[PDB]
């Protein structure tokens, strides 16, 4: 008779940084999305796939959690097809995907005068990511022909840069939270449902 | 922000007209895209053409649009008659809790009939008027193509902008348009000059009509 | 088949507070955002405020922000708007919008599909200044308004409020050659417009002319004789 | 706007260490390569090293190979450069500039620059100032203007404030660069030219400031 | 490094070209040269960065030109305001900086000022702290080169002497400063003793005596 430990994810202390986006595992508890959809403090609940009336009566087999921040003008980039900076070097969604993207702002939470350089993101790569693809790699990007073999300088970048959050910045500079609970149907017998 | 957008553009049947929407980095310089819509003389604005690149049912395969950098750009080939309109952009800004902008509008309008040359005719204030403490001249125009008009009020040597007023260009039966324009004062400020004048210009054409007691 | 009916337009003066509704049918009202778009009498558009599917995202325009306030209740299908403290820029005409994504916020949106179904529109004037009835000026001919064997002359209606005015010539007896303009907002906030007739000058020292003028907010009928 | 900062005057000994601060602020801290400049009083301007704010890896000249150490802290956005094993040619003013973008595309450009922090390494110890009144005569006057001053003698470091009658007298005032003797020890003058009335019936003292070694001395110029 | 002349004069009005030179692999190979301006006592200052674009807030006077592996600077109309020290630099193909030598804009058309001479014996506190100081002042001359010179009665004097450089003042001026320390008895031993300023041939002698 447990329950789901919902508020261990969007009540947390802090989230990672996009390039290394956490993830959370959910199963063997009851889950009770009422408090999800009806909260009034979300501004965004995209649903892909389902609907948040239909998503609660519906069985699951199994669920994951993705928690990262980002800027307020790369919020649209997380859906099945979009292109950018973030859904390629990121954070890539499948084509089929089927879940739901929430989002918040914490301009109040995360922002400190001055800026706030702890929440990093790549921005060099050298191939597109895969669908739910982790790289914390923190090699020196090639950009040209010469190999630089460790040393920055011409042609050789480093592929992690980091917003400067301010409490004056724009609702496209915000520092919004997102979370993406993704539902991987297996062959189970669901042992996570709703009431 | 805003959208800039040309006021008027016009052209003959069948024929090639663009229209240009200028955004910024914040409108059009991020990912946002870019909806025109078309709105007809006293009807609700209809949807014409969404996500910049696509279009829905409806709409005819003349109307189309395109993006680059941070500028869109809407064409139509072969203008027809059904085709003189309010055209209008939209899309959203990102800066200090942005909100959704609009474009200035561009009226269309398809110059079916040529230019031809406007009839004036000024009107000062009667007697009856003069004695009821009011003061009016009216300046009218009638049977001008197309409707772009200005009129200007000028005392004996200065050209006057206290109490000035035109109206909106109307339509007839005849196809041809007529306005009229206000100078509103009190009868002492008119009785203490010698004479004044109403000037009226259309497409660089200029005309004067002066009045005096 | 998808229709939106906006209620609650009238006359208010100026401070006093309103309330827009708007109602829905034929499509899922429940998911579906929704915005407030004004215009101006003869301008262009303008976004007054939006509500994406619940109250967790709602944005307001830059200049009435601290003043409108927008709702909608899922029950009737149906949303609100509750203006206060209007001024002198509020008078215009407003319609109900709805976004073309089942889901699409309105703070941080995913511009896409743009706005599909528009409403007819509620007019919001808003007049300080009270009703009352027309003044009327008779437009005589001269010797400088002879052209073509021609001359004009007619009769001017000034400071009205509200719209219309009803204007006729000779009792409806005189048809052809009359020409009614609309009238232009003065700088008090009231209406003028000006009946004129163009009649050959042979006629002007047999024929008496007569304009009547018929107004409802005043329960007023003003009948005047035009002569040189 | 954007604006970097940096720490005040230093003087030090053969053989210490030194490390001077640089605090940007108005952009993105992370986004920027860091650029050291030193330059000699009467020298041309000499590169000593870049660093890069948001890794941590650091170029130093071929000159500065070994006894240069550049770091950062992005939670106070600073950079510090440490010079240690300091000698006789290592005095130098040390600019902080804003060099290159983070894909060395846009920017190549050293701007903006610093305030410009001094280091003057030299072996003399602090020394309190001597006040002497170089006092006027009837050979130092012509026209009817005689010329007045206070000498600071053998005092390090600097600088040192010199005022008459708490900053009241300003018509006439010149105060000359101070020089540096054989010893170590600096001298300057500061002189007034003053009417030959004033020299009869006005008495002028000079103040003397010296915040290093904590010194105020009043000292009455007087008719010799 | 990068090889500048040392010094350029020109007339007002007229235009001056300031050539640095560098290297296949500084000049040869990328086209970063920047032209920075400082003044006496203050930050240098950005003047062209992009051997062609000019930053906001500097006037058409200035230009840059490269043909090869020699850029330069071509200044036109010159006035009061453009006389500093001017450097070029450069980023090599190994991303390191190079600085060239430094070029000092001395712009011609300013008049020739006689220098002033004060000198100061030393005081009665001087010498009753087992000490003296002869103190000799130059100021408002022009331009900044002056040799000084100490004369006992018949004698040269020049163990003992302390001269600083030549330093511009505010209303664009130069002065200096020179210290001969000897001890009372030498102070009270000789009759006189005199100061003497060269300055473009011309000579000012200025005499004390107990
Ligand atoms: C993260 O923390 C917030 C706040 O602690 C959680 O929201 C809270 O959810 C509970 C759910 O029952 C709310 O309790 C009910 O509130 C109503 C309204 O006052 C009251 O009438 C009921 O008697 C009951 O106490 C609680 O009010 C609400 N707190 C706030 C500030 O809204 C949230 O659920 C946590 N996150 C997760 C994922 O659970």
């Amino acid at each position: 008779t447990n329950l789901c430990p919902f508020g261990e994810v969007f009540n947390a202390t802090r989230f990672a940084s996009v390039y290394a986006w956490n993830r959370k595992r959910i199963s063997n508890c009851v889950a009770d999305y009422s408090v999800l959809y009806n909260s009034a403090s979300f501004s965004t609940f995209k649903c892909y796939g389902v609907s948040p009336t239909k998503l609660n009566d519906l069985c699951f087999t199994n669920v994951y959690a993705d928690s990262f921040v980002i800027r307020g003008d790369e919020v649209r980039q997380i859906a099945p097809g979009q292109t950018g900076k973030i859904a390629d070097y990121n954070y890539k969604l499948p084509d089929d995907f089927t879940g739901c993207v929430i989002a918040w702002n914490s301009n109040n939470l995360d922002s400190k005068v001055g800026g706030n350089y702890n929440y990093l993101y790549r921005l060099f790569r050298k191939s597109n990511l895969k669908p739910f693809e982790r790289d914390i790699s923190t090699e020196i990007y090639q950009a040209g022909s010469t190999p630089c073999n460790g040393v920055e300088g011409f042609n050789c970048y480093f592929p992690l840069q980091s917003y400067g959050f301010q409490p004056t910045n724009g609702v496209g500079y915000q520092p919004y939270r997102v979370v993406v609970l993704s539902f991987e149907l297996l062959h189970a017998p669901a042992t996570v449902c709703g009431p | 922000s805003v959208l800039t957008q040309p006021p008027s553009v016009s052209g003959a049947p069948g024929q090639r007209v663009t229209i240009s929407c200028t955004g910024s980095s914040s409108n059009i310089g991020a990912g946002y895209d870019v909806h025109w819509y078309q709105q007809l003389p006293g009807t609700a604005p209809k949807l014409l053409i969404y996500g910049n690149s696509n279009r829905p049912s409806g709409v005819p395969d003349r109307f189309s649009g395109s993006k680059s950098g941070t500028s869109a750009s809407l064409a139509i080939t072969g203008l027809q008659a059904e085709d003189e309109a309010d055209y209008y952009c939209q899309s959203y800004d990102s800066s200090l809790s942005g909100s959704y902008v609009f474009g200035t509008g561009t009226k269309v309008t398809v110059l079916g009939q040529p230019k031809a040359a406007p009839s004036v005719t000024l009107f000062p204030p009667s007697s009856e008027e003069l004695q009821a403490n009011k003061a009016t001249l009216v300046c009218l125009i009638s049977d001008f193509y197309p409707g772009a008009v200005t009129v200007a009020w000028k005392a004996d040597s200065s050209p006057v902008k206290a109490g000035v007023e035109t109206t909106t260009p109307s339509k007839q039966s005849n196809n041809k348009y007529a306005a009229s324009s206000y100078l509103s004062l009190t009868p002492e400020q008119w009785k203490s000059h010698r004479s004044y004048s109403c000037q009226v210009t259309h497409e660089g054409s200029t005309v004067e009509k002066t009045v005096a007691p | 088949e998808v229709q939106l009916v906006e209620s609650g337009g009238g006359l208010v003066q100026p401070g006093r507070s309103l309330r827009l509704s708007c109602a829905a049918s034929g499509f899922t009202f429940d998911d579906y955002a929704m915005h407030w778009v004004r215009q101006a009498p003869g301008k262009g558009l303008e976004w007054v405020s939006g509500i994406s599917w619940n109250r967790g995202s709602i944005g307001y325009a830059d200049s009435v922000k601290g003043r409108f306030t927008i709702s909608r209740d899922n029950a009737k299908n149906s949303l609100y708007l509750q203006m206060s403290s209007l001024r002198a820029e509020d008078t215009a005409l407003y319609y109900c919008a709805k976004d073309g994504e089942r889901w699409d916020s309105v703070v941080v949106p995913s511009a896409r599909n743009g706005m599909d179904v528009w409403g007819q529109g509620t007019t919001v004037t808003v007049s300080s200044a009270s009703t009352k009835g027309p003044s009327v000026f008779p437009l005589a001919p001269s010797s400088k308004s002879t052209s073509g064997g021609t001359a004009a002359l007619g009769c001017l209606v000034k400071d009205y409020f509200p719209e219309p005015v009803t204007v006729s010539w000779n009792s409806g007896a005189l048809t052809s050659g009359v020409h009614t303009f609309p009238a232009v907002l003065q700088s008090s906030g009231l209406y003028s417009l000006s009946s004129v007739v163009t009649v050959p000058s042979s006629s002007l020292g047999t024929q008496t002319y007569i304009c009547n003028v018929n107004h409802k907010p005043s329960n007023t009928k003003v009948d005047k004789k035009v002569e040189p």
